[PDB]
């Protein structure tokens, strides 16, 4: 539900407030049962997470351990594989940021409890080239680690061998996905492949590889070394455990929360970060996953709980669980209008729906907020939204729709209007 | 911080680092 | 026998496990409507104009890169798949340039038939079209390309048949521009077939650059004699003057190539 | 890329002259039967109507393109 | 009006003419543009049905109002890419008012 | 995304990686598997960037000469990300975030504010060749949504006065306190953390036998 | 001499034809009054060209005036616009 | 708001065909 | 859009079953096309009984002969196809 004790908060370097360093990391004890965990087995590991129920930390959302479970099969002469996506592109996910730029062992033993579970040789993180500030923080907590022989081979006084590496991004959001981040590794352009060869069976370099969001390698280890099944009572259903929430914009103390999953979403702006800037009912609409995800009016806001569940129920998605607020005196449509422009100056071009289709809705939506465009062209961009919806080789087409059907389904009214204010002004 | 101590970073972690395997 | 079982609209056809999805079409002997996948280059997904729809399957796969697995029962003629084929139509046409006029690969496009027959009767764009800037590949390839549908056919037999990877793609969004980043011309043997395998008009022959218009060329079916491969050729003439010779297919001497000598 | 237009026999005659027509510069024929392209449905029809008519025939058996296996993955492997 | 030639030697004009009448062999004009070298109607072939003046997509060739240019013999009818351009040097402030006034219906 | 060589940016210009750059080559290198040699692009291509902003055409070519890799591949990597510079920006090379969870925040606020600073437009750098302007996309630091970059300074919450101390900051003297700026550190919710104030539970707390 | 060459040449037999008669020829050569026009200065990176009008010009393409190196010409009026 | 000028036919058509012209000296 | 009546498919198909049981002998295949015309295709010694049943009987009084012609399949070893439409 809500109000999730400090007690249950994973990550409690949030907010830095610690030696994000190895001996802070040690009086926060996140490598306290690292051998005994991988000792335990594999097999052990992936149990812990499939009773912990966990789903994917990052936009998609995957039960953790059935995806991990895929590679877990017998190797075929090819080295399995890590990849730590640290790339965050999607606004609203400075979640991940934090993780980096402290408590940033969390991810390296995060790193190796996952390692094992996988039977991974070596975990490749991939950061934003934008936080070079991030990535410097990580590799001197890297480096601390194997100093102290925590990674490596034989690391944590064990059989197992692992490598943790960083590598930097280039300013690319696509280069979040799961394909294509393997791609910029391999150091073609970042483009995504399509899903008929899985990641998990053609890889990285062509071995068998898997992509984590950096929370979800995180809270692993915690999970292990803590009760998962502790973990899981905090979910609701399918949907369990804590995640971060970033909540920004138009609200009086923006910041990122851990607090619990299934948390009302009216009341998580009243009660910790700050209540929506001007009141509660100066809420024009709530994104809750990020840009990705379609936004919902206050209407709708106060009524659904934040868990992945209840969004699709809901037709919106818990994403990266970002939630971005609007006020009474935003422009919808201007708002969304700068999403389909971050998305037109971002998609890889690889694939002719999201190529044409983000550019032609880009086209049409200046024209919407402008007003010029008729009354009968805003259910035209549905079914151009729809188009780009189900053909796309990846998500971002996938993406890039669901903004623009939120607008439609919700705005619709407010559209019109600023149809009919530039046809009376001629 | 500096433009090469991201670098020099991995500079210092290749010892660390193990063998890699060779195709 | 390791046939597995696939149904092309119900003709239940067997395959071998690891043929694509369009490739169980094509026994069948439907055609799903294609670009940017040609039987002898490598299957890249760029266009996804083969989008089909598998039975009682939540969302329509890419024929040309989609294992097809046993049992699904291939929808090409479905009122979903002609919705996914409608709607892309929609999109490649969307940025074109409308000089079909000009566009010597009139008659010899891929585009407009698909269009014509796959696509749809109007246009919905009512926005501003882009414009690429017209380079020079060399003396024998005339890219105009404003008209490429970036379905990347060409940087594939660049790199694939011919071994000279001097051609790709240089940035993203619309802006992508499938050329060579610095003007360098692309100087092989092999080069004109860059000219037969880009679907679209963007980069034509020069010499044959407008000469003829295809419906005309009555088209003899010959050999090459310039080299000693005897590749098989179509020498096409109009009005008793031959225009142009373009390869045709023979699996053990020239299997659909020819040589920028004997064309 | 069609290959619609490669899966019916077509029974063609011979090429002979086409000149030009001295005043306007077309090309003119003598050949009656040079436009000429009969359409079957099987080698055994074709040859059926040319030894029926006392023409002499050149069969040329068909070339459909073998199975060539394709797949996505296979580019990536290194 | 510039003064060059709009027929851009499509071929768009004989594949649809009946009477198998045109023949527009053409070449790049060495401004590297597209146009003619060799444009043609057998006007004893003709038979006045205006599918190339529809069918051109720029209004080159069209179809005046002409209907006075019997002539004594059979060459004169022939006309050439030069009988049919200063023809229309002629009558081009008499087309273009029966184009302005048809446009539309067009 | 076409290179006319120009004289200043051609290959007639000599690139080649410091005795000390060469060795961080290598060390990236070995990160990747052997004979991988080949991933080592974007990594090197920004230390060719390190080296130099412009990062010209001849500087892309010796990358691939020293990754043995097809001049294309590199050309192909450095067009496709926005990190790269393949034009000489200047010594500060200030980036915007216009998202629109900044834009919210007035972040365009910010951009009026930094043009009639700099006193030049977006997207260029100034005739000093002090500092380069440009409109960015999402900086992932949404929390502190106004928000510019500074060459890896990535300031926060940033205000017209905010931005202007730390522009005099730059324009004299150097290093100004890269960081937020109303003190609320990184997403610290403003009023009070409302959380984690209960000191850390140590190691082995919880531990529940796995 | 046409626009296009066609000058027979003295010997020519087929010269027959224009004795008591004449030749033919329009004197407006397209590649002289096309090249006798102010190329067409704009501000924006692409233009339009519909033929100087809407369904009674030539079909509306969209040329790339990037690079001032070459003034693009639309392929059907062989206007050159300067950038 | 008997003439001499008659129009004759061409073949405007650049002779699409070249022969060798033989050498001009002997061997 | 047709605006095919779909009584015609049916009377017509009805009446084409008829004609097939009445002469046996001589009718080949009978279809009725989505043109919603009826066709009775006949083994050529068939062309006077089939007729004269259609021009002289109660039921199926086809009195007048639109038109005769034939088609050159030249494939078929058959190839013309004499057509007789009949009102
Ligand atoms: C355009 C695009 C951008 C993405 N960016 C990110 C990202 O920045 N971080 C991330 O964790 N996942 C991102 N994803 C989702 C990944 O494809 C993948 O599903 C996810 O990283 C897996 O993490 P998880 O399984 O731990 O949730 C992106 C997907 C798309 C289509
Ligand atoms: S390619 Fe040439 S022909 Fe095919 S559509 Fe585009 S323009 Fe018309
Ligand atoms: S050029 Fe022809 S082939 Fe190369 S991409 Fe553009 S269209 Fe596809
Ligand atoms: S006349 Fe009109 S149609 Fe005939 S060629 Fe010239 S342009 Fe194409
Ligand atoms: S009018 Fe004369 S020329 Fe024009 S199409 Fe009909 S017949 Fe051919
Ligand atoms: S043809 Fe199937 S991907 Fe383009
Ligand atoms: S939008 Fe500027 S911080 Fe993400
Ligand atoms: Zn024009």
């Amino acid at each position: 539900f809500g109000s999730l004790k400090d007690e249950d908060r994973i990550f409690t370097n949030l907010y830095g407030r610690h030696d994000w360093r190895l001996k802070g990391a040690l009086r926060r004890g996140d490598w306290y049962k690292t051998k005994e965990i991988l000792l335990k087995g594999p097999d052990w590991i992936l149990g812990e997470m499939k009773t912990s129920g966990l789903r994917g930390r990052g936009g998609a959302g995957f039960p953790t351990g059935l995806k991990w479970s895929f590679m877990n099969k017998p190797s075929d002469g090819r080295p399995k594989y890590l990849v730590v996506n640290a790339d965050e592109g999607e606004p609203g996910t400075c979640k991940d940021r934090e993780i980096m730029r402290h408590d940033p062992h969390k991810l390296v033993e995060g790193c190796l409890v996952g390692g094992r579970a996988m039977g991974a040789r070596a975990a490749y993180i991939y950061i934003r080239g934008e936080f070079y500030n991030e990535a410097s923080n990580l590799q001197v907590a890297i480096r601390e680690a194997y100093e102290a022989g925590l990674i490596g081979k034989n690391a944590c006084g064990s059989d197992y061998d692992f490598d943790v590496f960083v590598v930097r991004g280039a300013g690319a959001y696509i280069c979040g996905e799961e394909t294509a981040l393997i791609e910029s590794i391999e150091g073609k352009q970042g483009k995504p492949r399509l899903k008929p060869p899985f990641p998990a069976d053609v890889g990285v370099f062509g071995c068998p590889t898997t992509v984590a969001n950096v929370e979800t390698v995180a809270v692993s280890p915690t999970i292990c070394r803590r009760g998962g099944t502790w973990f899981a009572g905090f979910g609701r259903e399918r949907n369990s455990g804590t995640k971060l929430f970033n909540i920004s914009g138009h609200v009086n103390h923006p910041c990122t929360v851990e607090e619990e999953m299934s948390v009302p979403l009216k009341e998580l702006i009243e009660k910790h970060a700050g209540g929506v800037t001007g009141g509660w009912d100066n809420l024009l609409a709530v994104i809750p996953g990020g840009s990705s995800t379609p936004l919902i009016p206050k209407s709708v806001c106060e009524t659904v709980l934040m868990d992945f569940d209840a969004l699709v129920q809901a037709q919106t998605g818990l994403g990266t669980a970002a939630v971005i607020v609007m006020d009474r005196s935003t422009d919808i449509v201007k708002a969304i209008a700068r999403l389909i422009e971050f998305y037109k100056h971002e998609s890889c071009g690889q694939c002719t729906p999201c190529r044409e289709g983000v550019d032609w809705m880009n086209k049409v939506m200046a024209r919407f907020v402008k007003g010029d465009a008729r009354p009968a062209e805003i259910d035209s961009l549905w079914e151009i939204s729809k188009q780009i919806e189900g053909h796309t080789i990846c998500a971002l087409g996938d993406g890039a729709a669901w903004p623009v059907q939120g607008l439609i389904r919700h705005f619709r009214p407010e559209l019109e209007d600023r149809m009919q204010r530039f046809a009376q002004q001629h | 911080y500096n433009t090469y101590t991201f670098l020099d970073l991995n500079l210092d972690l290749s010892k660390f680092r193990l063998p890699q395997p060779s195709s | 026998s390791n046939l597995i079982e696939v149904f092309v609209d119900g003709q239940s056809v067997m395959v071998e496990p690891g043929t694509t999805v369009l490739q169980a079409c094509e026994k069948v002997g439907m055609q799903i409507p294609r670009f940017c996948y040609h039987e002898r280059l490598s299957v890249a997904g760029n266009c996804r104009m083969c989008l089909v729809e598998i039975e009682k399957a939540p969302k329509v796969v890419a024929a040309c890169a989609m294992p097809v697995m046993k049992g699904w029962n291939i929808l090409t003629n479905s009122e979903k798949s002609k919705k996914a084929r409608e709607g892309v139509m929609e999109f490649l046409l969307a940025n074109h340039p409308l000089d079909c006029p000009i566009c010597d690969q009139g008659g010899e496009c891929d585009l407009q038939d698909q269009s014509m027959m796959f696509g749809s009767d109007r246009s919905r764009f009512l926005e501003g079209k882009r414009a690429v800037e017209d380079k020079n590949i060399g003396p024998l390839v005339k890219t105009i390309m404003t008209r490429c549908i970036q379905c990347t056919r060409c940087i594939r037999f660049a790199s694939e048949i011919a071994g000279v990877d001097d051609l790709g793609t240089t940035g993203r969004g619309n802006d992508m521009q499938v050329g060579t980043y610095i003007e360098k011309m692309f100087m092989s043997e092999l080069s004109g077939n860059v000219i037969d395998i880009c679907p679209v008009g963007a980069l034509t022959s020069k010499p044959y650059a407008f000469t003829a218009r295809p419906w005309e060329t009555r088209k003899t079916e010959s050999i090459d004699v310039m080299d000693a491969v005897g590749s098989n050729i179509v020498v096409s003439t109009r009005t008793g003057e031959v225009m142009r010779i373009l390869p045709r297919m023979h699996e053990d001497i020239n299997e659909e190539w020819i040589s920028d000598k004997t064309r | 890329s069609g290959v619609n237009n490669t899966k019916k026999w077509k029974m063609e005659f011979d090429t002979r002259e086409r000149w030009e027509n001295p005043l306007m510069g077309w090309a003119s024929t003598a050949d009656p039967l040079s436009n000429m392209v009969l359409t079957f449905s099987a080698k055994e029809d074709a040859i059926a109507f040319a030894e029926k008519n006392g023409w002499s025939y050149d069969v040329e058996e068909k070339k459909v393109p073998k199975p060539k296996s394709k797949s996505y993955g296979a580019n990536f492997s290194w | 009006p510039s003064g060059e030639e709009r027929c851009i030697a499509c071929k768009l004009c004989e594949a649809i003419c009946p009477a198998q009448a045109i023949t527009i062999e053409a070449e790049p004009r060495a401004d590297g543009s597209r146009r003619t070298t060799r444009y043609d109607i057998d006007m004893t072939k003709c038979i006045y049905c205006g599918f190339c003046q529809e069918a051109c997509p720029v209004d080159a060739i069209v179809e005046g109002p002409n209907f006075e240019f019997s002539t004594e013999t059979h060459e004169e009818l022939l006309y050439n890419k030069e009988k049919l351009l200063n023809n229309g040097d002629k009558w081009e402030a008499e087309i273009a008012a029966n184009i302005q006034a048809d446009y539309l219906y067009r | 995304f076409v290179h006319r060589d120009t004289p200043e940016n051609n290959p007639d210009t000599p690139f080649d990686f410091t005795p000390e750059n060469y060795k961080r080559i290598e060390a990236i290198v070995k990160n990747y598997p052997e004979g991988h040699q080949a991933a080592a692009v974007l990594p090197v291509l920004d230390l060719a960037q390190r080296q130099n902003g412009w990062l010209p055409i001849s500087a892309m070519n010796k990358v691939a000469e020293v990754l043995q890799v097809p001049p294309m591949r590199v050309y192909e990597v450095a067009t496709f990300y926005t990190m790269y510079n393949r034009k000489p920006v200047g010594k500060y090379h200030i980036q915007v975030c216009t998202t629109t969870p900044c834009m919210l925040r007035d972040s365009d606020s910010i951009l009026e504010t930094l043009q009639r600073k700099l006193g030049i437009k977006v997207g260029e750098t100034t005739p000093d060749k002090l500092f380069t302007l440009i409109e960015v996309e999402c900086l992932g630091a949404c929390v502190n949504a106004p928000m510019v970059q500074i060459n890896d300074n990535y300031y926060e919450d940033l205000t017209p006065k905010d931005i202007e101390e730390i522009i005099d900051e730059l324009k004299a003297g150097k290093v100004p306190k890269p960081g937020p700026r109303s003190g609320r550190f990184c997403c610290e919710p403003a009023g009070g953390l409302t959380s984690l104030t209960e000191p850390p539970k140590g190691p082995g707390f919880g531990v529940q036998a796995g | 001499i046409t626009h296009t060459g066609q000058v027979y040449d003295e010997k020519d037999y087929r010269r027959v034809r224009f004795v008591d008669r004449q030749k033919e020829v329009n004197e407006n050569f397209a590649i002289d009054l096309i090249a006798q026009q102010p190329v067409n200065e704009v501000e924006h990176r692409i233009i339009a060209c519909d033929g100087g009008g809407g369904a009674l010009g030539h079909p509306k393409v969209y040329i790339n005036l990037d690079k001032e190196t070459k003034t693009g010409t639309c392929g059907y009026c062989g206007l050159q616009f300067k950038q | 708001p008997a003439t001499p000028e008659q129009y004759v036919p061409y073949s405007t058509t650049r002779k699409k065909i070249h022969e060798w012209v033989p050498p001009s000296t002997p061997y | 859009v047709r605006p095919r009546s779909d009584v015609t498919h049916k009377q017509l198909s009805a009446f084409g079953e008829y004609v097939a049981e009445i002469l046996p002998k001589y009718v080949q295949q009978v279809q009725v096309s989505c043109l919603d015309e009826l066709e009775i295709c006949i083994h050529p010694d068939g062309v006077i009984p089939t007729l004269t049943f259609l021009r002289d009987h109660t039921n199926a009084q086809f009195k007048s002969l639109a038109d005769l012609t034939a088609v050159d399949v030249p494939t078929r070893q058959n190839r013309f196809e004499i057509v007789y439409n009949l009102l």
